[PDB]
């Protein structure tokens, strides 16, 4: 039994969010079956939004009953949720899960949505030069995510890649690496940053 | 119906018998269910109707209670049981509500952070910005306070902070602190200091540099 | 104000070619439409009332659960003319099943027998006998209800919604639910 959410990934405020839940291994014709939508803002709790039943009855979170409409096509095994008038507060991971009458036994992997008016921007990658600890700063990219590796993953202990933070609508993070002082600048240390959404990969060698 | 989980954070060693509380303001019978969410993972149904076990769930996860108070217990904690645990009520079917969550943390010996400060890069100064980074790596507990001082004066604005998840190997936390100035402002002050107050020391640990040297 | 006026008793009373249009008494400002669908694990039927109402415009939806019998109620009140037409493997146990039959058919040992099953991986091993009622437009409509439920021991249990009630008693054993109107506590 599987559920797979899909969605637009990024929207600007005011737009309509349209989510699709594609499921297999069960049917939305069984008495007591239902499919619901649940979202989680990053670092925060889970909030139930809406659920639709086999017999086409629909329930909503009353705080969002004005913004929410849920629907289903049983023939194709799909449930849809659209949320009108998106805002920054709709930045969340959205999961679909199947309702056996009272609980969510099976969940999807989730689809992550960012609501921002910022457009796709490659990061600026800066070296941080002072056992000794070195790093690189990845500033001003959109959207998430970036991947940061050091020596392409060959330096893996003592690496801390921090969560991105928003500064004036664009993300920034840093990564730190801690090595014996006997290995730098005697051996090279390079930061490798990939931004999959912009098709970018950048190497920055850190030199004293 | 109000649902309060307790504690929010539950620091535990591997092998202990841990218990999670979920309290209802009202009597909800047995209409409570428990979910596990590992970091970067989907919620996973653990316990059904207070105490019914789910197929394919480890036998260490058990739940109990009826009426207002409900508990989830792990007989022997394993490394992959570090997760968030959520209860959900079905008492007001078809309206479902979740708890705030209980995050299971690993206990470790308290450890003071290794603080390291970095000047702006030469590339960034060309672009017209000047971000001063401070890393605070490998410390416990997660509660930490970073205070920025420039030439003695505290710096209110231009500071962005980020905490890591608990480390997989050493069970420490780490933090970045970023002070962001304009190039013109940065080249008008000499000293940049990041002090960190932590439980390992009464007075804060300070790492600093001077833009003169 | 003119409203559609019709009553549906798990039949076609609210069908295109049975609906009446009524004019309301002075001081009534809304048309009502109330549909209550009740769902057993072997079928579903609906009560419906359309007529002149009272009170304010609005929408009121509610889902109810009585030991595994589900009821779904939608009650809508508007203020425009003719606006009120906007809604529309066995386990061991055997139960009598009434899912749309009249109080005439649904009496004693007359109803069909159904084989319970563990719908949605919940255990349906008790039998139920009661009735559903839906009231709106100063009219009341009710039909009996019988089927499998998750409880063998309820007596005059009930759930309520807006103008809507679903109530009856439960029992253990196959076809226990022959007739439980007299069941004591
Ligand atoms: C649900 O149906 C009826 C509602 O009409 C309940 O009450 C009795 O029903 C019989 C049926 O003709 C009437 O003659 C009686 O007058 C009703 N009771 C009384 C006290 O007058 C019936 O009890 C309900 N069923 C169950 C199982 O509770
Ligand atoms: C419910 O019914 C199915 C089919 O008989 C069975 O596989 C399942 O285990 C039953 N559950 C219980 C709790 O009886
Ligand atoms: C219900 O019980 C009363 C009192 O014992 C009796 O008057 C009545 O006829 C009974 N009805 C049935 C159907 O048993």
């Amino acid at each position: 039994v599987t559920l797979k959410e899909s969605g637009p990934g990024i929207l600007q405020p005011s737009q309509t969010l349209s989510l699709t839940c594609s499921f297999s291994g069960f049917s939305l014709n069984s008495f007591g079956t239902g499919v619901g939508w649940i979202r989680q803002p990053s670092g925060k709790g889970l909030e139930w939004l809406a659920h639709i039943w086999w017999n086409d009855y629909k329930y909503y979170n009353a705080a969002l009953e004005s913004r929410l409409t849920i629907s289903k096509d049983t023939s194709n095994n799909q449930v849809f949720l659209k949320i009108a008038s998106v805002d920054t507060a709709d930045t969340a991971t959205y999961y679909c899960a199947r309702l056996r009458l009272r609980y969510f036994d099976y969940w999807g992997q989730g689809t992550t949505l960012t609501v921002s008016s910022a457009k796709t921007t490659p990061p600026s990658v800066y070296p941080l030069a002072p056992m000794v600890t070195l790093g690189c700063l990845v500033k001003g990219y959109f959207p998430e995510p970036v991947t940061v590796t050091w020596n392409s993953g060959s330096l893996s202990s003592g690496v801390h890649t921090f969560p991105a933070v928003l500064q004036s609508d664009l993300y920034t993070l840093s990564s730190s690496v801690t090595v014996p002082s006997s290995t730098w600048p005697s051996e090279t240390v390079t930061c490798n940053v990939a931004h999959p959404a912009s098709s970018t990969k950048v190497d920055k060698k850190i030199v004293p | 119906i109000l649902m309060t989980q307790s504690p929010a954070i539950l620091s535990v060693s591997p092998g202990e018998g841990v218990s999670f509380s979920c309290w209802a303001n009202q009597n909800i019978g047995t209409s409570i269910h428990w979910y596990q969410q590992r970091t970067n993972g989907s919620p996973r149904l653990l316990i059904k109707y207070a105490s019914e076990s789910i197929s394919g769930i480890p036998s260490r996860f058990s739940g109990s209670g009826s009426g207002t108070d409900f508990t989830l217990s792990i007989n022997s904690v394993e490394s992959e049981d570090i997760a968030d645990y959520y209860c959900q009520q079905s008492n007001s079917w078809p309206i479902f509500t979740f708890g705030s969550g209980t995050k299971l943390e690993i206990k470790r010996a308290d450890a003071a952070p290794t603080v390291s400060i970095f000047p702006p890069s030469s590339e960034q100064l060309t672009s017209g910005g000047a971000s001063v980074v401070c890393f605070l790596n490998n410390f416990y507990p997660k509660d930490i306070n970073v205070k920025w001082k420039i030439d003695g004066s505290e710096r209110q604005n231009g500071v962005l902070n980020s905490w890591t998840d608990q480390d997989s190997k050493d069970s420490t936390y780490s933090m970045s602190s970023t002070l962001t100035l304009t190039k013109d402002e940065y080249e008008r002050h000499n000293s940049y200091t990041c002090e960190a107050t932590h439980k390992t020391s009464t007075s804060p640990i300070v790492k600093s540099f001077n833009r003169n040297e | 104000l003119e409203c559609y006026s019709c009553v549906q008793k798990a039949d076609d009373g609210c069908s295109p070619n049975k609906m009446k249009t009524v004019k309301c008494a002075p001081g009534v400002d809304v048309c009502t439409e109330a549909v209550g669908a009740v769902e057993t694990i072997h079928g579903q039927f609906s009560l419906a009332v359309r007529g002149c109402g009272s009170g304010l415009p609005g929408k009121n939806d509610r889902g109810l659960d009585l030991h595994g019998l589900l009821a779904f109620i939608q009650l809508q009140q508007c203020a425009q003319d003719r606006c009120n037409a906007k809604l529309n493997p066995p386990n061991g146990v055997e139960c009598y099943s009434c899912v749309g039959l009249s109080r005439e058919a649904c009496q004693g040992t007359s109803p069909p027998v159904v084989s319970c099953y563990n719908a949605s991986d919940h255990v349906y091993k008790g039998c139920f006998d009661g009735n559903v009622t839906l009231t709106a437009a100063n009219v009341t409509v009710s039909l009996p209800v019988r089927g499998c439920v998750q409880d063998e021991f309820c007596t005059r249990d009930g759930v309520t919604g807006p103008g809507f009630t679903l109530s009856g008693s439960c029992c253990q054993g196959s076809r226990c639910n022959s007739d439980l109107r007299n069941k004591t506590y």
